[PDB]
RNA sequence: AAACUCCAUAUAUAUAAUUUUAAUUAUAUAUAAUUUUAUAUUAUUUAUUAAUAUAAAGAAAGGAAUUAAGACAAUCAUAAUGAUCCUUAUAAUAUGGGUAAUAGACGUGCUAUAAUAAAAUGAUAAUAAAAUUAUAUAAAAUAUAUUUAAUUAUAUUUAAUUAAUAAUAUAAAACAUUUUAAUUUUUAAUAUAUUUUUUUAUUAUAUAUUAAUAUGAAUUAUAAUCUGAAAUUCGAUUAUAUGAAA
């Protein structure tokens, strides 16, 4: 139930495809504040996810129009050879050679 | 490309020295800039000449590898470096969830000023 | 005028429907269409019964751009693993409601004309829909019947309320008494002036009285709901219910039409969506238990998630726009079981047989006959449609001049 | 032929085509709305209307601000810009164009419509 | 779609209160954009090089 | 030394080829089958709906008489439709050639083995 | 396309003349042979002229309508192939042949 | 056209002085916008070369002084 | 000059722990052709030959840059040197205006004048390349126009990415369906059909008309929005209305 919270409350930063959730900031000057503030996000997320006291947004599904949007941006080669269309019978067969054979000993 | 390549190849020798596992140098796709320059003609003859800019791009990856042994590398690296090379480098720190002790803007400040200053509040007055 | 009475003015698409250009074919004696008897006909090319083609011509089972035209009557490939398994089904489930699927050109419109075909053969009451988009489109006549509460379409139902009673027999429309009394305004321009209603009595009159009767266009919804509820009720004939390119009512929720507030009036407020998706949904329940749905998707009609997600093949997305998926139906559907049957393509064999019907039809040209050996015509045409699309197999042989 | 508020009509004229193209001040938008509020279905023409139904479009169509009333508004808002004085009033009386359009070439059509009294 | 509207108004206030975000759920021109904006003072004012170079 | 090696079919029995057409390419999987083809996973008249492109890829296997006896799988990128057919024409007639080497001066001579070099030229 | 084919070859002229500048003096008509590709434009013309004479808006059944005739006999187009013909039986005499 | 929602073009002007003592105010500032408050002032708006005299009526407020100064010549040809 | 050289194309090796994925790719190096050979025919300076065709081998088919002189043109608002003239002005700054004026004429473009062609619709999303994003590119969502929704425009908010990673950006035409004035070639009411998205019959379906429509989108009214400190002269966009010439 947590989980699902985590995942509602973060919105665009979460890829259920991959199941990676990614904040970036580059607000502040040094890069040391910056990842104190990435930090610091992070666990009041996970403080909020956890408490489940008086909503768990259990009712609200989870959206992926963002990632939808993503992927139309990406070229998906996700075709793979038929599998009943393979021939093992057609291989080449290794020939014998007497040479590699004699030269092994 | 030269100095590119040849220093990426320093960089290699340099880290196995090091202990570090070092993969490429990969080449990324070279970036083209170009530019058109219309002559004094401009009769639709050889009126325009053309220029162009290629940037040569090459990936080296570091793998298990401790940080203090990764900023050594990064050290010699960078006093010995070519002629024409830039270098830009990604670390990639995995931490964990919590931490101990962690890992206001000008015109916010200056609007807060003005809004106090006596040309402003003499008409927020209510 | 620059018209004559012989000249061909349309379109070539309404020329080769409309222009009787198969006067000119070649008679061919072939095998009739018989699915008491299909062992002797599977596999083949056939030819259907006299008393069939009457019934699906005022069906509307033939449509334009099928290339009926090229044969003297519309002819059918009686096969094992369309025609045969779905009418197996169809005789055997217990529900008997289907939709038909398959990629655009596999030869759903000619499934559903061989179910027409053997419903006529079983003494079946055919009620069929062959162009939905005719009442969703907004080009005829609608009001609003205060009554039923819904949207009535007169116009549109003068037409559909006769091909019931043109394409169906007679004898069986005879057999199904009514079980109450109906009045209704007279339009009859004899006795109009002289009988303001006409009654029909219960247990005297039947159904074919009551598919005759010529009422005023505002009372013809209440003759549409009259007729329905009589075949729903008798349970003597079965009813096959059928509409052809269903996909458009699966994507066309709103329909053109506007009320006096300018907004688009949903499909299920017209009675011809409220009817259709009544029986489809279970609501209208037939007395008699060989009554069947046969719904048919087409190509040409845009796609969405409407009907995967009915069908089962992919998860409910709820953030989907209502314009890619309307939940209303998806519940309807899947509240009257409605089952699919994909249509499968053609096998190198089945190609063979089509192609020698095509050779001794002299459809093919002499590039095809003259120089190739058969096995090399039969390969390369199954290549070139797609590894057994019936359409583009025909438009390889007969529309292929390059 | 039929005839609504003087206007002639072909009977195969659809009549939400027909009404946003002989009459001033009703488009496309305006007059999907009269043939919605009147109860005519989209693609409804000419010759199929009664006469209680010739008469209700007309009924509507008086009132609304249309023909003389609309070119009026039109009118009289041109005339305020010369009244004052405006720049763009000096265009409309010297029959020049009045949105900033150049005038070294072309701004025949300015020179043709643009004036005072525009129809 | 069929998720309740308020049921998704209280998952983005709740959300951007995490975030450090700005909740705007009425809509009105607020002016963040500005407090935003990037300062291009610097890069502007270096266009014609470094003044202080030696004479 | 030379720089050839013989090609031959590989453990499953298929012979890969690559093709290209002015911005387009195609890599075929040839494979001894019955004349099923697939172009990126979906079905020739669906990917290809100009016959005059499909008949471009059925024409290497119409001059070695053997458009039946071969199965297809097809991924092409790139380019447009012509392109794509024509780059999967030129792929299918190179990867025939290890099935019989007898073929080959056969394919030549009908102009499938040869890479078209046309391409958008810049005006100059 | 057997009865395109023939179409083609018995409405598309043999040769026609035409005028050479050739010298500061009247320019010559000399018939010249015409090859098959040249043939077949010059009868095309001529079907698609008369194709857009009849009456449907599609262009398609205009030309299926216009080779269905000439297919059967019935074309206006011989009559200028027979005049293209004339012109350069009167002119045989101007034919160079070297 | 600028948006509704920004509010008017409101510049620096002596109106005080011109309401108090009924004088013209002489301005370059043909881009401000008539405001109510100017209706019945006499204005004095240049035109590049002079300053054209000009009194603002309620048929003014919304438009702009510069457009009641006239900044070019009538165009005539040598016919 | 040519050769040479580079680019393109074909191939080989190397590199990528194939999640920066496009390995069907990226970019370093090398190889290849200014193709080669047999045969018949026709010419020849007839021989160890060209033009031809035939057969065989081959992926092989296209480009780029390139010398010095001679005679002549341009102010270069695209760099100079001298002379010459201004030096409270011919130098410098600010506010506003102009460069956008309009009789005629000319060049170059854009959109049109309809049916081998225009308009709609097409979500498990048909199919590109080359570029751009620290003086930024802006996703998804929500709100309004505005209607169930989509579409289009803007606002609200500012996810990711300073990049083979994220964004601009689901390319478009194509193709399919529907529609389309002129056009009584239509539509409607009845009846009819073995053309049913359709046929036939009988009635009505206007005249006007060499003509401008449901073509065309100039001009113009009103309201709103975008950038900017500022849109009056003098910017861009949207909505409703207007609908010229052709
Ligand atoms: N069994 C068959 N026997 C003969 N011809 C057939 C058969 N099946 C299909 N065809 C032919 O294939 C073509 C397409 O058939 P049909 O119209 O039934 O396809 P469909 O899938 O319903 O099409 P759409 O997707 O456009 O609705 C027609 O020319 C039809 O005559
Ligand atoms: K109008
Ligand atoms: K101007
Ligand atoms: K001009
Ligand atoms: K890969
Ligand atoms: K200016
Ligand atoms: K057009
Ligand atoms: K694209
Ligand atoms: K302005
Ligand atoms: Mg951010
Ligand atoms: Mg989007
Ligand atoms: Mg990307
Ligand atoms: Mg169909
Ligand atoms: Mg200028
Ligand atoms: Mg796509
Ligand atoms: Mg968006
Ligand atoms: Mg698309
Ligand atoms: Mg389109
Ligand atoms: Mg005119
Ligand atoms: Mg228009």
């Amino acid at each position: 139930k947590s989980l699902h919270k985590f995942r509602i409350l973060a919105r665009s930063r979460y890829d259920h495809t991959t199941d990676i959730f990614k904040m970036s900031s580059d607000k502040f000057e040094h890069a040391s504040q910056n990842a104190r503030y990435l930090h610091d996000i992070l666990q009041r997320l996970l403080a909020e996810s956890k408490d489940l006291t008086e909503d768990d947004f259990s009712d609200v599904p989870l959206d992926t129009r963002h990632t939808i949007a993503k992927s139309l941006r990406k070229k998906k080669r996700d075709y793979e050879f038929p599998e009943h269309w393979k021939r093992p019978e057609d291989a080449p067969k290794k020939k014998f050679d007497i040479v590699d054979q004699l030269l092994s000993t | 490309n030269e100095n590119l390549d040849f220093y990426s190849d320093f960089i290699l020798r340099t880290g196995y020295y090091l202990g570090i596992p070092l993969t490429g140098p990969k080449p990324l796709p070279t970036r083209r800039e170009r530019w058109t320059v219309i002559k004094s003609p401009f009769v639709h003859a050889k009126s325009k000449e053309n220029f162009e800019r290629h940037t040569h791009k090459r990936l080296i990856r570091a793998w298990d590898t401790n940080p203090e042994v990764l900023q050594m590398l990064i050290a010699y690296i960078t006093k010995h470096s070519m002629a024409g090379v830039g270098m830009k480098c990604n670390f990639f720190q995995r931490s964990e969830i919590s931490l101990d002790l962690g890992s206001t803007s000008a015109v916010g400040q200056k609007v807060l000023e003005l809004l106090d200053s006596p040309d402003f509040k003499k008409h927020l007055e209510k | 005028k620059r018209v004559t009475p012989g000249s061909l003015y349309k379109n070539w698409t309404n020329t080769t429907h409309t222009a009787q250009l198969q006067q000119t074919a070649v008679p061919l004696a072939l095998p009739i269409f018989n699915f008491d008897d299909i062992s002797k006909t599977l596999n083949k090319v056939v030819s259907y019964s006299n008393k069939q083609y009457k019934s699906l011509h005022h069906l509307g089972s033939f449509k334009k751009s099928q290339f009926n035209e090229l044969f003297q009557k519309p002819v059918c490939l009686v096969r094992e693993d369309a025609t045969n398994s779905f009418l197996k089904k169809l005789v055997s489930h217990p529900v008997k409601k289907f939709i038909i699927t398959g990629e655009p050109g596999v030869g759903k419109t000619v499934l559903l004309s061989q179910a027409h075909a053997y419903a006529v053969d079983s003494k079946q009451i055919i009620i069929n829909i062959s162009y939905p988009e005719l009442f969703l489109n907004g080009r005829n006549d609608f009001s609003y019947d205060d009554d039923l509460k819904l949207f009535i379409q007169p116009m549109y139902l003068k037409k559909l309320i006769r091909k019931i009673l043109k394409a169906n027999d007679p004898a069986l429309l005879k057999s199904i008494e009514l079980s109450k009394d109906y009045k209704f305004s007279n339009a009859n321009p004899k006795n109009a002036s002289v009988k303001p209603f006409v009654t029909l009595n219960k247990t005297k009159n039947t159904v074919l009285d009551l598919l005759s009767v010529m009422t005023h266009p505002h009372n013809r919804g209440k003759l549409m709901k009259a007729i329905i509820d009589e075949l729903s009720v008798q349970s003597k004939v079965p009813i096959m219910f059928t509409v052809d390119n269903f996909s458009k009512v699966l994507t066309t929720a709103y329909s053109a039409y506007r009320n006096t507030e300018n907004k688009q009036i949903y499909s299920l407020d017209l009675q011809m969506g409220k009817l259709m998706m009544d029986i489809i949904s279970g609501e209208t329940k037939f007395a008699n238990g060989e009554s069947s749905t046969i719904l048919a998707i087409s190509g040409v009609d845009r796609t969405n998630k409407t009907l995967p997600v009915a069908l089962g093949k992919i998860p409910v997305d709820p953030y989907v726009t209502r314009y890619h998926y309307e939940p209303k139906f998806v519940e309807l559907l899947q509240k009257g079981n409605v089952t699919e049957f994909e249509v499968p393509k053609l096998n190198k064999q089945e190609v063979n047989e089509l192609i020698d019907y095509y050779k001794q039809s002299n459809v093919l040209l002499d590039k095809d006959i003259t120089g190739k050996k058969w096995e090399n015509l039969i390969d390369e045409k199954y290549f070139l449609s797609g590894n057994g699309n019936p359409r583009e197999l025909l438009k390889s042989l007969v529309l292929s001049h390059r | 032929v039929v005839h609504i508020l003087g206007k002639g009509f072909k009977g195969k004229e659809v009549i939400k085509i027909a009404l946003a193209s002989k009459f001033y001040g009703i488009g496309k938008t305006t007059a999907e709305k009269i043939c919605s509020k009147l109860g005519l279905y989209p693609w409804m023409r000419m010759h199929q209307l009664s006469e209680p139904q010739i008469m209700s479009i007309a009924s509507e169509l008086s009132t609304m601000t249309i023909e003389g009333d609309a070119r009026a508004i039109v009118k009289d808002n041109i005339a305020l810009k010369r009244k004052i004085g405006s720049y763009s009033g000096m265009r409309h009386t010297l029959h020049l164009p009045v949105r900033g359009q150049h005038t070294r070439n072309n701004a025949k059509t300015a020179r043709k419509l643009n004036k005072i009294d525009r129809r | 779609m069929n998720v309740p509207k308020a049921r998704l108004l209280k998952v983005a206030e709740l959300s951007a209160k995490i975030f450090d975000q700005n909740f705007n759920p009425s809509g009105i021109r607020t002016g963040s954009k500005i407090l935003n904006e990037r300062l291009k003072g610097p890069s502007v004012a270096s266009y014609y090089g470094n003044p202080d170079i030696l004479k | 030394s030379n720089n050839i090696k013989i090609k031959t079919l590989d453990e499953f029995g298929r012979s890969i080829a690559v093709g290209k057409r002015k911005s387009s390419t195609a890599k075929v999987f040839v494979v001894r089958g019955t004349g099923e083809i697939l172009v990126n996973g979906r079905q020739l008249n669906d990917y290809f709906l100009k016959m005059k492109d499909r008949e471009s890829i059925m024409y290497p296997l119409q001059v070695i008489e053997s458009v039946g006896k071969y199965n297809i799988f097809a991924t092409t990128s790139g380019g447009g439709p012509t392109g794509q057919a024509e780059s999967i024409m030129h792929a299918i007639a190179k990867a025939l050639v290890v099935f019989n080497p007898l073929l080959k001066s056969r394919l030549h001579k009908a102009g499938v083995l040869t890479r078209d070099y046309r391409h958008v030229e810049r005006k100059k | 396309i057997q009865a395109l084919e023939k179409s083609l070859d018995e409405l598309a002229p043999l040769m026609m003349t035409k005028t050479f500048n050739t010298g500061v003096a009247k320019a010559s008509v000399i018939p010249v042979p015409l090859n098959k590709r040249q043939r077949n434009r010059i009868a095309w013309n001529w079907i698609v002229q008369s194709a857009n004479q009849r009456v449907s808006s599609d262009f398609a059944v205009r030309l299926g309508e216009e080779l269905t005739a000439i297919a059967k006999g019935t074309s206006s187009a011989f009559e200028k192939r027979d005049q293209i013909h004339k012109t350069a039986i009167a002119h045989r005499a101007y034919i160079q042949l070297k | 056209s600028r948006s509704v929602w920004k509010g008017p073009n409101i510049v620096p002007l002596p109106i005080r002085e011109a309401m108090t003592k009924g004088t013209p105010i002489r301005t370059n500032a043909r881009a401000a916008t008539i405001l109510p408050q100017f209706v019945g002032l006499k204005f004095q708006i240049h035109n590049g070369k002079e300053y054209v005299p000009i009194e603002i009526s309620e048929d003014m407020v919304g438009h702009k002084l510069g457009e009641f100064a006239p900044t070019r010549k009538r165009f005539s040809y040598t016919q």
